[PDB]
DNA sequence: TTACCTCTCG
RNA sequence: CGAGAGGUA
């Protein structure tokens, strides 16, 4: 589509590129997923003591994932 | 773009002239974004990089290239996955840093201001 | 290009039209000019259209509005004259004219004025066959040729063939010698009809001949043919063709066509009436250039090419048609809504088009052709009801006339999909569906059934056989039923009731926006022209109440503000900055709000807690209760500002040394406000003199008399009789203010401002005002907005009710009041009354929802009259509020007095109330003193113009009366 | 139960301004005046001038 | 169909 | 004062 307007942009995901019909991602999607559906989940990782990676923190235990093995 | 102005800032390049650039000299710090138009991060991001523009105008040159396009030259810059952005130093001494996924607005504007 | 994938703006149309009429209409019509030369010969004028430029405006915009000028353009182009004697050239380009020019917004300046030009809509060129039921025996049958020029050709087909012309008041006429007219032998006539035999059993140009492309185009499509565009006229293999096709539907094989799809109908638009102008004003050029050659020859002068072309033409064609044209109409600029609103509207009627009076009851009926074209609701009552309408949202104007609506093509291919745009008719060749894809049984999902529409008709068939899908949520409507949350749950007829609501609000001193809304404020906002936006990117430098600046790479640009100022329907617009010192902007962005917008969403009403009971009648009929909070709060205070113009003991004070009134005097009715030729103020105004405007004018044959004009403002709060109205058709008068104090109350102490009858809903049968107060009350408390677009039971049934207990039962929770959900009647609560403390017996409900002031206040109502002036004719009073006069006693009320039996009461109503002069000026000395008044003799004036009247077509009528007592004939004057 | 289509996309806060540059709306509009001189429709007083000038030394 | 209101334009 | 246009109930 147009490399400049972007709200041309939403067409592609009316009809998608086959490869990304349903898109996966990062391991800490799917937990915060999991607690929603029910269910409780723990992610093991590393992350700075910067401000970004205190973020990622506060959001996956607001969204009560265990945060524990961080 | 006398009498209208353009509603875009950022322009797309290739990667021929992503290499003129690098080995070349220049005076201010390098953005490249990394695009695809089917993501749907990128919608977001795009949004946030042309407003960096307006706040440093002369003093930054932020450039896009598009995957499609170029998709070799995106796997020997190590790219991963597609919000990518690469900020590159005005000293050649220095090593580049790359960012990956959406990363907020204040992140980027320190790391221009400091690290690069 | 756009309106894939968003919705498009809402002026595009006007935009697309100026520039095809600057460009392609401007260079059509001089093209056509005709180089002129006179007598035997004479000189020749030369006029090239190779070259013509428009140039800029000499004004700037804002000032042809302040010195009421006209906003335009020059034309310029280059001519030669070969004066027949001199036979050499010489070339000069000439100012012909002034063009008038065209704001992005849609309207144009001119005299003072924003004006604006609405569409029309009239029968397309083509041939039409109609099957007239016979009176007697077997039917007739006909067709006809629409032409650009109007005229109609009429063919016909009888029992025994007949194929005889209808054109002629005479029955018979025939096709055929029109064919032998045409130079076709009658052998040649043969080899090209098919049915030669039927027809073998049977043995103008200037206007009618002319097919525009639109009309040839049709012709080829009805009875197939091929001629190729660039031929425009009525060659004769089409009328034979036509006869060919007269004759099979005598015998089965045909169509009868719909005069009433929109196939057959065309758009015109302001680039066509623009152009339409442009060459009358052409030929008058003409007339003029003509005349002057002739002076030349008196005067034996060398012409100047200049001096042969005046500017004359031009700007008068123009002037015009703006002031005198139907269709060129006055924007409404009350409201942000009621500029948008104008542009796009239809209209049947029109020059050259249907009058009202005339029109039959089929035209005004939907047809299933309009879907996503023009909007089902919207319409004009009245006399004119079905006849004025709107464009839906996602219409856009075709290469021919015609509308179109996007649609989504799900057939499979490479891309799969893609998004079109449709003519009137090829749509009804695909079937189109407009529901979902979420069921599934034990079979697959491509053998799922689902509603659809194919021929003009709805059936219910497989995903597998759709072709087309419509997927926009706002496609079938146009903004103003687009504006009302919740339409699924209200009745259609109130929706009409509604979108006229909205029309006539009026913007407040603050503004405040809805809790619920359906999303499209957003948009409406941004094309109003009421908002502040970006030219540029930039960095915000200085900021003004007046001006903002913006300093975008190495410029400074200076954006002036609105401060305070009138509008056509005296309400007041001030403009309110958005955007902090020191902060980046990019271009499109906001910088300041205008009235009746906030943060960008159109802002008409405020939110106020309301009751739904009855309360000691105060709310019978359609009357509304309030608080006083209301008005000692300012809520709904509103400013209006009128102007009074003229051209040139205690009263007097303000008055200046040039006798004007100065500013920021208070002045009340009878004070003099400009200096026996005085202007006074009228009855009702009283306001604050905010500014003073001496005039000085050009155009007139004296210099313009000088023109002072008065600006007054009035402040005004809510009182008992004005009219308050919800978005869901729901309008009130206020009939009572009650404090605080007796006003009912909540569980939580706060007492309502507004109490509604509760008869009303099941009445006028909307059930959406319940579902937006309940919503409403949510929101406040957990601090939320929500934007809702319309039809949400398509995820899933009763989602509405879903949404709405949901975050009442979250309020509830997170703020700890267990009253706002209750689990045996949600919805609804217990109240107390507060004059005695008491809980009233059954539950209630209450809620926040959104209510508006409209225009329509009893300050401009209220008239009264006692004496006064009489004039000059009838001797009657006068009419209107404005001209201090009475009030009429018609027909209709006589009758009714007669049944009374009420003789006296009459008697005094047609006589000394009005025009009998002896006999009004005696009945108020009468009434000064204390005596009676005798019953009058004479005749009125009225009766003695009649006689005058008469005795002018050299008649007499004469009044007598025979005494009983003695017989004598007395003759009254 | 919960709802099928999820609240999130309904709510707006309370104190915001919307940002027309974002992904639903329609590009930013043109003044017709300077649309129509950079398309080249409209010519400057200058240029009548430099033209008329021009003209009038030929003549 | 009745009544009511505002405006512009020669 | 004669036309035109937009409303209201
Ligand atoms: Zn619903």
């Amino acid at each position: 589509m147009h490399q400049d307007k972007y709200s041309e942009w939403k067409m592609l995901q009316w009809n998608p590129p086959e490869f990304v019909r349903a898109p996966g991602g990062p391991p800490s999607n799917v937990a915060i997923s999991h607690v929603r559906l029910g269910g409780r989940a723990a992610f093991m990782g590393k992350v700075g003591n910067d401000e970004f990676g205190q973020e990622m923190v506060l959001l996956m235990n607001k969204e009560k994932v265990q945060t524990r093995a961080v | 773009g006398k009498y209208v102005r353009e509603d875009y800032l950022v322009k797309k390049v290739s990667a021929k002239d992503i290499q003129e650039l690098i080995k070349g000299e220049r005076n201010v710090p390098l953005i490249i974004d990394f695009y695809a138009t089917w993501c749907g991060p990128c919608i977001l991001m795009a949004q946030e990089l042309e407003m960096l523009a307006v706040e440093y105008e002369s003093n930054a040159l932020i450039v896009k290239v598009d995957t499609d396009d170029e998709y070799e030259f995106a796997r020997d810059m190590q790219v991963r996955g597609l919000p990518t952005l690469y900020f590159i130093s005005p000293d050649p001494n220095k090593d580049a840093i790359r960012t990956e996924g959406l990363i907020p607005i204040q992140m980027m504007r320190d790391i221009i201001n400091n690290d690069l | 290009n756009e309106g894939i994938s968003t919705i498009p703006g809402f002026n595009q149309i006007q935009f697309e039209g100026f520039c095809r009429f600057i460009d392609q209409g401007l260079t059509e019509e001089l093209y056509k000019f005709p180089k002129i030369e006179d007598t035997d010969q004479e000189i020749e004028f030369q006029l090239f259209v190779e070259t013509y430029q428009l140039v800029e405006p000499l004004i700037k915009e804002r000032d042809a509005v302040y010195e009421s000028l006209t906003y335009s353009s020059e034309l310029y182009v280059s001519a030669g004259l070969i004066w027949k004697n001199s036979r050499d050239m010489q070339e000069q380009t000439i100012f012909i004219g002034n063009i008038p020019l065209m704001n992005s917004l849609g309207t144009s300046i001119v005299n003072g004025i924003y004006r604006i030009v609405i569409n029309q809509i009239l029968q397309s060129p083509g041939i039409y066959y109609r099957s007239e039921l016979d009176h007697n025996g077997i039917s007739v049958y006909t067709g006809t040729i629409i032409s650009d020029w109007g005229g109609r050709s009429e063919l016909e087909i009888d029992r025994k063939a007949r194929i005889w012309a209808r054109v002629s008041r005479k029955q018979k006429i025939s096709i055929l010698v029109l064919s032998s007219a045409m130079g076709l032998n009658l052998r040649e006539i043969l080899e090209n009809v098919c049915y030669p035999e039927i027809f073998l059993s049977f043995l103008f140009f200037q206007q009618r001949c002319e097919l525009g492309r639109i009309g040839r185009r049709n012709m080829n499509r009805r009875l197939n043919l091929d001629i190729p565009q660039n031929n425009t006229f009525l060659l004769p293999r089409d009328i034979l063709a036509a006869a060919d096709h007269l004759i099979g539907l005598k015998f089965g094989m045909g169509a009868l066509d719909d005069m009433n799809h929109l196939k057959n109908k065309r758009i015109r638009s302001v680039a066509d009436l623009l152009q339409d102008q442009f060459g009358l004003a052409l030929v008058r050029l003409e007339n003029v250039v003509r005349g002057t050659i002739c002076g030349a020859i008196r005067h034996k002068l060398i012409p100047t090419p200049q001096n042969l072309v005046t500017s004359t033409p031009l700007t008068t064609t123009y002037e015009s048609f703006f002031g005198l044209h139907p269709l060129s109409q006055v924007l409404d600029r009350t409201n942000p809504l009621t500029q948008i609103v104008h542009g796009r509207k239809l209209s049947y009627l029109g020059p050259g088009g249907l009058t009202g009076r005339t029109a039959s009851f089929r035209i005004r009926d939907i047809h299933p052709s309009h879907y996503g074209r023009i909007c089902p609701i919207d319409t004009s009552e009245g006399i004119n009801v079905g006849l004025i309408g709107s464009l839906a949202i996602h219409a856009r104007i075709g290469h021919w006339g015609s509308l179109e609506s996007p649609f989504y093509e799900i057939s499979e291919r490479s891309t799969g999909v893609r998004m079109l745009y449709l003519s009137p008719g090829r749509d009804e060749y695909y079937m189109v569906a407009a529901g979902n894809s979420l069921a599934l049984n034990q079979d697959i999902q491509e053998e799922q059934v689902v509603p659809a529409r194919y021929r003009q008709e709805f059936l219910t068939i497989a995903w597998e056989q759709v072709h087309l899908r419509s997927i926009f949520p706002f496609q079938y409507f146009s903004i103003g039923a687009s504006l009302i949350p919740f339409i699924e749950h209200n009745d259609a007829n109130r929706a009409l009731m509604s979108s006229n609501m909205q029309r006539q609000a009026v913007p407040l001193s603050r503004s405040e926006k809805c809790i619920v809304g359906t999303g499209l404020e957003r948009q409406a906002a941004l094309d109003s022209g009421a908002l502040a936006i970006a030219e540029r990117e930039g960095r915000v430098v200085y900021t003004n109440t007046d001006k903002i600046l913006l300093a975008g790479n190495g410029d400074i640009l200076s954006i002036p503000l609105v401060i305070y100022q009138r509008s056509n329907k005296n309400t007041c617009m001030h403009q309110k900055l958005q955007v902090p010192r020191g902060k980046c902007i990019k271009k499109g962005q906001i910088l300041a709000d205008g009235a009746a917008t906030v943060g960008g969403e159109l802002a008409l009403g405020k939110n106020v807690l309301v009751a739904y009971m009855p309360w000691e009648g105060y709310n019978s009929e359609d009357a509304v209760l309030i608080s006083e909070r209301l008005v000692y709060e300012d809520i709904y205070t509103s400013f209006h500002i009128r102007k009074y113009e003229i051209q040139t003991a205690h009263l007097l004070r303000n008055l200046d040394k040039n006798g004007i009134v100065m500013l920021g005097s208070w002045v009340e009715t009878g004070d003099i406000l400009v200096g026996e030729t005085c202007l006074k103020l009228p009855i009702g105004g009283r306001g604050r003199v905010i500014d003073v405007r001496w005039i000085q004018k050009r155009g007139g044959s004296s210099y313009n008399p000088e023109t002072i004009r008065v600006y007054i403002l009035q402040k005004r709060e809510i009182k008992v009789g004005d009219k308050v109205a919800g978005r869901h058709g729901n309008k009130g008068i206020i009939s009572k203010i009650l404090p605080r104090q007796d006003m009912p109350y909540l569980q939580d102490g706060r007492s309502v401002d507004m109490v509604f009858n509760p008869l009303g809903v099941p009445s006028r049968m909307n059930v959406g005002q319940i579902f937006e107060c309940s919503l409403g009350l949510a929101g406040s408390l957990l601090d939320r907005h929500y934007r809702i677009a319309p039809f949400d039971e398509r995820y899933e049934q009763e989602a509405s009710r879903k949404l709405v207990f949901s975050e009442l039962y979250e309020a509830s929770k997170q703020t700890a009041n267990p009253w706002v959900f209750e689990p045996e009647y949600p919805g609804k609560s217990r109240i107390f009354d507060g004059r005695t403390g008491n809980p009233f017996e059954q539950p209630v409900i209450i809620g926040k929802p959104y209510i508006l002031k409209l225009i329509h206040q009893v300050d401009d109502k209220i008239h009264g009259r006692s004496s006064g002036h009489y004039a000059l004719v009838t001797q009657q009073p006068l009419r209107g509020r404005a001209k201090q006069g009475g009030q009429r006693v018609g027909e209709m009320e006589v009758w009714a007095l007669e049944g009374f039996g009420v003789a006296h009461i009459l008697q005094e109503m047609l006589t000394y109330k009005s025009d009998h002069i002896r006999a009004r000026q005696e009945v108020l000395g009468t009434t000064i003193i204390g005596g009676t008044i005798p019953n009058p003799e004479d005749a009125p004036e009225s009766f003695r113009l009649l006689v005058r009247e008469l005795r002018s077509l050299a008649l007499e009528l004469n009044h007598f009366l025979v005494s009983e007592k003695n017989f004598q004939i007395n003759r009254k004057e | 139960g919960d709802p099928v289509y999820p609240t999130i996309n309904y709510i707006q806060d309370p104190d915001e301004v919307i940002d027309y540059r974002g992904p639903d709306f329609h590009e930013p509009t043109p003044n017709m005046l300077a649309y129509l001189k950079e398309h080249g429709k409209i010519i400057s007083r200058e240029e009548l001038e430099k033209i008329l000038a021009k003209e009038k030394t030929e003549e």
